[PDB]
């Protein structure tokens, strides 16, 4: 038999070491590469939207620099007169755009806050923004839930949908937690 | 350094101004209105007088943007109230203008004269930046800051990118610089470096948009520089958090190459395999899973799959890494003499010693020579079988000088030798091709003809190691394992081994679910 | 003894330099042009929230679905990007026309009173980037000189 590191014994010794290993890389077992935020099932190339080796999401259109026709470079001439960004002024379509586009930015959260303010709630399981439909008060508001007519935002068809459902405050999210520390690089904590 | 007096103050003024001219509305977007006026200013101030002066100016300009970055990062820590986004913006403001100046100078010299002066000037500026980089890196050390160089290099690359033949001369310039800044040379620049070689525009131009695939061997060099860098860390089991971030980063890059450019990984697999340590199962499995796009691989799990009938079993894969070179000229001559004559018979006896380039107690074996020997013997065997008028079979591969080497190595080597040797065979068990078939039979024969339990345990180990890890798993490797577990030689081995050590049975149980 | 000592002094040095580099990793924004209004501020977001944008949001068909206000927000506070280009395209398709001089999007409220080769004159609705709102302008003269 093989007492050594190059035998079968040597193999389960490495596997059972991953139990006690707090490190994110176990060169013996590997890792689920589907969970690295790349669409390995994509029928389209990944490289055109390849963010960086540390990013868990592809390039958004706001990330891609584009040589826009000269005329569109407004900011240099209108900087002073141009209004400042105040999410309270903007409509719900804008807040929903800002929300659905800034996955992992203070902007998703700042938008989620302005949405939360306007009474919209986030279903943690159904993964949708819900709010009270005009004039329809829930049938039985109780200790753990409420049931009635609700307006919810459909991000695939980009519209508010009246869908009648039962919602448990447990499955509903509280006031968005705004990260206080400004010096955060998600590239540093990437596994 | 040897700078004429007042030159630094003169340069730092000229740049400080260009930084102000660059952001101005009058410049012209591309900054051409501001630049013509700025070239003249550079002539009257005499910074363009001699080649040495143009050189010193470019170095001084680079040195200023680096100070502006250290000064920015200082008022970041020495005042936590100051906004990091605002601090980063101060660096870019200065760096972007310096980039536009370089890009406009290189572009102007290319217009006024030719593509050779343009290119020579491009290389001159990169050479100067690399120079500033390595000095800073070596002096500042643990305080070294990658942001100025990283912003300079990518912005310049993007500024220059947008004929095709003319663009190859520019990619080459960037490739040379990236190779000069490989992490064994600039380790403190490694994250910015990986962000550069893997940039979506760099990958695109290098692998997809360069014609006749001339960019492929250069890109492969950069990947080998990365693997060469990681190898001692990977080899030594434990990896630091910073190292895990770089490792997963490498995984993302490779996963993109495997998806978008499978033929690329396919063609340079031997090259990459020679530099990746044998313990990096998943990393190596990514390269060994790469296969040509439009090729249907039969499902390895299809019941009653006769592999001996797939028309691909007679086609050799492409190998763009000339493996034969690693061999000392006398060794290759002695090997060729044995393969065609079965003489000297002392060649087998001396073979283990020859594969033991142990000048160090830590190296023990010459792993590159182990791989080339295996692939060479198999390729020569595939040739000798076909020339004799046959297809490599479980019956044609045996009782030849080729199998004498493999059966010798299998017995004569120690458990480390054997592990390294079988890994060399296993690295050829990939997509359906003549090498996959040849080395599948070889491995299956070696197990079935083994007179020692150790030889059997080690083959099971290399195959099982490679299938117990997460996906991807090479076609050939799955086929080999499925074939082995059917052999009565294995059933007998498994019965006696699983009775002595039972936790081993859970390993085999993993393979059913885990596999492709 | 200590297994890290199996690394060479140079590899120990390389590890040190990489480890330091980690303390100041490159930021997503080091590799892209300056964002004057919506710079990158990566932060930890709960996994139940959408960590990525909706499928095929990168198309002009998606931007056409957005409100005009969302599109003018993209046009002004997201300048020089693909997003801004998609917003301009969607607005053009939605029959808006950008004035090169006033740097504002105008739409015909009704068919113009006059069309010559130098100008177009009539009633228009425009978006005011200063007051952040849609505004009408009767008897406006859109000089073709400021229209692509």
């Amino acid at each position: 038999m093989v007492t050594d590191q190059f035998g079968m014994i040597g193999l389960l010794t490495f596997i059972r070491a991953a139990e006690t290993d707090p490190g994110m890389v176990h060169l013996a077992l590997g890792s689920d590469l589907t969970t690295l935020g790349l669409n390995l099932n994509s029928p389209e190339n990944l490289y055109p939207k390849f963010a960086s080796p540390w990013a868990s999401s592809p390039c958004r259109p706001q990330d891609i620099d584009f040589h826009v026709p000269s005329e569109y470079l407004t900011n240099i001439h209108i900087r002073d007169k141009l209004a400042a960004i105040k999410l309270g002024r903007y409509g719900e379509d804008l807040l929903f755009y800002l929300y659905y586009m800034n996955g992992g930015d203070v902007l998703q959260l700042l938008a989620a806050v302005e949405l939360f303010n306007r009474d919209w709630r986030y279903h943690k399981e159904e993964r949708v923004w819900i709010t009270r439909a005009p004039g329809m008060e829930p049938t039985m508001k109780t200790n753990t839930y409420e049931r009635g007519t609700y307006y919810f935002f459909d991000c695939l068809n980009w519209r508010k949908v009246a869908k009648e459902f039962h919602l448990e405050y447990d499955k509903l999210e509280e006031r968005p937690h705004l990260p206080s520390t400004f010096n955060y690089n998600p590239a540093q904590q990437a596994f | 350094y040897d700078d004429p007096p007042g030159l630094r103050e003169k340069a730092e003024y000229l740049l400080r101004e260009w930084v102000n001219l660059y952001h101005s509305a009058a410049a012209g977007r591309d900054s051409t209105k501001a630049f013509s006026a700025f070239v003249g200013q550079m002539h009257q101030q005499g910074i363009l007088k001699t080649d040495d002066l143009i050189t010193r100016f470019f170095r001084l300009c680079t040195e200023m943007c680096v100070e502006i970055s250290y000064r920015a990062q200082a008022e970041q820590q020495h005042n936590p109230a100051a906004n990091p986004t605002m601090i980063r913006a101060k660096c870019y403001h200065n760096l972007d203008a310096f980039v536009r100046l370089i890009a406009l100078l290189v572009k102007h010299s290319g217009e006024a004269t030719n593509t050779v002066t343009k290119i020579n000037l491009l290389n001159k500026v990169l050479g100067i930046v690399v120079g500033v980089l390595l000095q800073d890196h070596d002096v500042r050390q643990s305080e070294f800051q990658q942001l100025p160089y990283h912003r300079i290099f990518i912005m310049l690359l993007l500024e220059l990118n947008a004929l095709e033949t003319i663009n190859f001369q520019t990619l080459t310039a960037f490739c040379n610089t990236f190779h000069i800044l490989r992490p064994t040379k600039a380790p403190g620049f490694v994250y910015a470096w990986l962000e550069l070689i893997s940039h979506r525009i760099f990958i695109a131009r290098m692998l997809a948009h360069t014609p006749q695939q001339k960019g492929w061997p250069m890109y492969a060099q950069l990947l080998i520089d990365l693997f060469k860098y990681l190898a001692p860390f990977l080899r030594n089991v434990e990896l630091t958090k910073p190292m895990q971030i770089l490792y997963k980063g490498t995984l993302r890059v490779l996963l993109v190459l495997l998806h978008d450019f499978p033929e690329f990984l396919c063609d340079y697999h031997y090259g990459f395999c020679d530099v990746i340590p044998p313990n990096c199962i998943q990393l190596r499995n990514l390269i060994l899973s790469a296969f040509p796009r439009n090729m249907r691989l039969p499902d390895p799990f299809t019941p009653n799959l006769k592999v001996d009938m797939l028309s691909e079993i007679n086609i050799a894969p492409r190998i763009l890494t000339n493996f034969t070179g690693v061999m000392p000229p006398q060794f290759k001559k002695d090997l060729d003499s044995y393969l065609k004559t079965r003489s000297p018979v002392t060649f087998l006896s001396d073979l283990r010693s020859n594969l033991q380039v142990s000048n160090e107690p830590g190296n023990r074996y010459n792993l590159q020579l182990i791989n080339a020997l295996v692939l060479y013997v198999g390729t020569q065997a595939i040739a000798h079988i076909h020339n004799k008028g046959s297809t490599p079979s479980m019956s044609t591969i045996t009782h030849s000088a080729h199998m004498d080497i493999f059966q010798n190595l299998a017995v004569d080597l120690d458990t480390e030798g054997r592990y390294l040797f079988l890994n060399a065979i296993a690295n050829q068990l990939r997509y359906p091709n003549s090498h996959t078939h040849y080395f599948s039979c070889t491995m299956l024969y070696l197990f079935a003809e083994a007179n020692t339990e150790a030889i059997q345990e080690q083959i099971t180990r290399v195959l099982l190691e490679r299938l117990i890890v997460n996906r991807p798993h090479p076609w050939g490797l799955l086929i080999t394992f499925i074939e082995l577990i059917k052999n009565p030689a294995f059933k007998f081995w498994n019965h006696e081994f699983v009775e002595e050590e039972p936790e081993i049975e859970k390993l085999f149980q993993s393979v059913a679910q885990c596999c492709m | 003894g200590p297994h890290m000592l199996e690394l060479t002094k140079e590899q120990l040095y390389q590890q040190a330099m990489e480890e330091a580099a980690w303390h100041h990793m490159p930021h997503p924004s080091d590799s892209e042009r300056i964002r004057q209004y919506l710079p990158r501020n990566p932060c930890p977001t709960p996994p139940y929230h959408h960590q990525m944008p909706p499928p095929h949001s990168d198309t002009v068909e998606f931007y056409q679905r957005l409100s005009t206000e969302t599109l003018f927000f993209i046009f002004y506070y997201l300048e020089g990007t693909k997003a801004q280009y998609l917003a301009a395209k969607a607005l053009k398709k939605q029959s808006w026309r950008f004035h090169t001089k006033y740097m504002m999007w105008f739409q015909r409220h009704e068919e113009p009173k006059t069309i010559t080769d130098e100008f177009e004159q009539g009633t228009y609705i425009y978006f005011d980037y200063e007051k952040w709102g849609q505004r009408k302008k009767e008897g406006f003269t859109f000089e073709y000189r400021y229209l692509e």
